[PDB]
RNA sequence: GACUCGGUGAAAUUAUAGUACCUGUGAAGAUGCAGGUUACCCGCGACAGGACGGAAAGACCCCGUGGAGCUUUACUGCAGCC
RNA sequence: AACAGUGGUAGGAGAGCGUUCUAAGGGCUGUGAAGCCAGACCGGAAGGACUGGUGGAGCGCUUAGAAGUGAGAAUGCCGGUAUGAGUAGCGAAAGAGGGGUGAGAAUCCCCUCCACCGAAUGCCUAAGGUUUCCUGAGGAAGGCUCGUCCGCUCAGGGUUAGU
RNA sequence: GUGGGUAGGGGUGAAAUGCCAAUCGAACCUGGAGAUAGCUGGUUCUCUCCGAAAUAGCUUUAGGGCUAGCCUCAAGGUAAGA
RNA sequence: GCUGUAAGCAAGCUUUGAUCCGGAGAUUUCCGAAUGGGGAAACCCACCACUCGUAAUGGAGUGGUAUCCAUAUCUGAAUUCAUAGGAUAUGAGAAGGCAGACCCGGGGAACUGAAACAUCUAAGUACCCGGAGGAAGAGAAAGCAAAUGCGAUUCCCUGAGUAGCGGCGAGCGAAACGGGAUCAGCCCAAACCAAGAGGCUUGCCUCUUGGGGUUGUAGGACACUCUGUACGGAGUUACAAAGGAACGAGGUAGAUGAAGAGGUCUGGAAAGGCCCGCCAUAGGAGGUAACAGCCCUGUAGUCAAAACUUCGUUCUCUCCUGAGUGGAUCCUGAGUACGGCGGAACACGUGAAAUUCCGUCGGAAUCCGGGAGGACCAUCUCCCAAGGCUAAAUACUCCCUAGUGACCGAUAGUGAACCAGUACCGUGAGGGAAAGGUGAAAAGCACCCCGGAAGGGGAGUGAAAGAGAUCCUGAAACCGUGUGCCUACAAGUAGUCAGAGCCCGUUAACGGGUGAUGGCGUGCCUUUUGUAGAAUGAACCGGCGAGUUACGAUCUCGUGCAAGGUUA
């Protein structure tokens, strides 16, 4: 249901509460990577490209529903509505009625 | 079975037989006409909704196995040659169907 | 071929067996039962007397109110033919 | 409580223990469930419990009910592993020597001697086979042993018809 | 050798019960079929209470069965029972 | 956001609205009923028109070209008419398939039982073959049945394992009455009349079209009185067929959608404990780093389909008279019904045998008639065969949605949770497997050392690396390595009871392990008079593997009600 990029909190898991904003998401396995949270070491084969090979510091996406948008106003972690003249269908945030 | 020996009901005659018609004027002991205190009008259709006649198997007999005491006006379809003594001498009629 | 060294390496079988001999008793013919006498522990190379050795729920015999094939003046019938 | 009894096949009766699931609540689990392994614990048995270790997400108790309700024997079925046993066998039939390759060579390549078929073990082309052909790499697996080698593995290449 | 027919209570046989895809006194497959089996093998946890028979009449029947016979459970009768 | 498996690389595409999901199309090489012909399935070869191209042959595209039947049209043999037949065009004709099922019909066994077997049963079962339909078959009386009668078939329960049938043995076994589900009845034929044609000796009588006409204590014709041609009724499912167009409701896609990160603790992770707040027509489920009503997809309620449908109502359209009275006579189902012989189906096995249906012989009445009322006859009661249509009540599933399991949890459940009818096995019809799980995600082990390389040891990754490619759990047979105690004078179903030495300290107990040696002692099971058995069975280890279940009958036990109990 979120997409790229809106503003994320981490609603659990061992990133409880850190937020960032959306890299890329994955909508058919159901998971979003989000900046800098789940933050996992890879060991990668030297490439072709590039020459380093060594250890990268990416992260690996989160589940969805581990997710929530805010209100621009309070700042609060809010579920979603919908319903918006001439929107087309943009997102209420409870604590009504702000989009996006 | 019987092993191989001709067994019993092989050796025993037939008894036949069954008829095209048998009737079962059936059933009235006496002493279920004091079911009636006092009462009369002993018919069928009022011992149908009675209960005291299960099914009636096209008529009914009246068996004098008991006593009354009792006048009723009976109105069956056979008698005993008994139930034509108690229901006689108590003075109610015996009114053959 | 076998024997030995080096490479590779099965099967049948197999209730567990650290499995001596003889005389007897036993389902009447013992390694394991009783009595007696021998026998240090473990291997290798052979032979095959025994384990009623393996192999094949016996081909022989007999039973099954089991089956098949065949035969005929066995029974009841079919086609065929007259 | 007194008195007597208490071997046992085929079998009859009675009382129980187990396992799985459902139904009432009640009750243990990340402060570690089930299952696994250990142990000198308790009841008449079938059997239970407790502590440890492994195991990482489910589970028992009581009370009833349902039953794909219990294993040692079917020359049962499937899978695994023994025994024999480092034993039989290694599939007719001469290689030897130098060099080379490679980590490793009797078995691979090259050379040189020798040996066998030579009305076949020669060539050509059917029946079939469907790439086994050639090159370039590998080498675990198939090769009845190795193996740098192969009809094995890969990666390419490979068959031209008016007669 | 090629090409091709003869199909299973049938073919085929210079005939033996041979051969018909490694199978022949009736080929293989799939079904009726979970054919039937008086016959053999197997019949999975515990304790207690009692506890048999291998005899007879019959039986296409003798290694099957059916009544008795002996066992067990329950209820009556009552002290019959020895 | 997308370029499917596929986890990566290149190249790209998209809110000038992509990827996806539905509707409606178009595209759709070749084989296959294959259909121009041949064919050994996936290929060859034609011909007729038309096109492309070469100077032409060669070559290439586009359609058509089977067989049967039917409608017609030309021809039209011996043989004259004429026919057979031949040629042509027209047919959105039909041959094939498959839901391995259910339903008709034609054929149609055996094994099993009867304790043998041949009458019977098994069984009109399986199997083969023809039919199609979503259902089929049957059906409006020559029906039951014997009164105050019922009124088309079908299905269910009783009736009842009764009447019966049967070497009357095994076994077979109905109907009708009663109660429901469903509930509709009607056309043809025949006379009579009208129109054609077609012959005969005018006359006469013989085919089609159009009315009329649908029957039973008789109806129709015919005739005589009425009555309509509508505004009344019907109607595409029978009732006769057949068209459209509007209103509403489902279905093939959806869209909306309530409430908290509550705090703290344990932790790798809360979804868990404790202390707490809310929503709820939503606490169905499924994910969510671990067991969420409140995190997500959703759920409950509402609402929408441009296009296809499926259904219900209307409008349009289409179509249509019903009765009395009489009976001078004409009809009411012909090589048919029945009857002989021979069979089969009826529960009825050839019988005292009614009834149906076949083969073959015979063969009637046609209202003053005729048939049924379990041989047959009279009386009496029903009812018209010898023509046809008939939805629903019913049986079914390869199926498609939504759902439920005291169903299974990978030797189970379909054979197949896995690229399964695959691999393999067979010439061939056919047989026919095994094979699930890293982690919460690849974070799938960068780097160093050994090694040719697999294979390891450190290093990091994560909670775990003993989790690292059969990758969660990992038992036992087995195979090891260390060992504490025993063994080289010993005869052994290998144990038990005794027993000192030596070694350890426990689910704290008259402890545990080895036990030098002594007394006793020949496996387990089947089958047997008797088995240690030299009688059978087993190499071991683990898993699977056998007394029920459905429906009745009997007895005890229990419960309710008691000459009254249960209801399908």
């Amino acid at each position: 249901h979120v997409k790229k990029g809106d503003k994320v909190m981490v609603i659990s898991g061992k990133d409880k509460g850190k937020q960032g904003t959306i890299l890329a998401a994955f909508p058919k396995k159901d998971r979003v990577l989000v900046e800098g949270v789940n933050m996992v070491k890879k060991h990668s084969k030297p490439t072709q490209a590039n020459p380093q090979g060594g250890i990268s510091n990416q992260e690996a996406p989160i589940h969805v529903s581990n997710v929530m948008p805010l209100d621009p106003k309070t700042g609060e972690v809010t579920r979603v509505g919908y319903k918006v003249e001439d929107g087309k269908k943009v997102r209420v945030a409870k604590k009504s009625g702000q989009v996006l | 079975f019987e092993g191989g020996q001709m067994p019993l009901f092989q050796r025993l005659p037939k008894r036949g037989f069954t008829n095209i018609n048998r009737k079962e004027y059936a059933v009235v002991n006496l002493d279920k006409l004091n079911g009636f205190a006092e009462g009369t009008e002993v018919t069928p259709e009022l011992l149908l909704e009675t209960g005291v006649i299960s099914k009636l198997n096209a008529g009914v007999k009246i068996l004098g196995n008991g006593k009354l005491e009792k006048k009723l006006t009976v109105k069956a379809n056979k008698f005993s040659a008994s139930a034509k003594e108690a229901v006689e001498a108590a003075g109610g009629t015996a009114e053959v169907i």
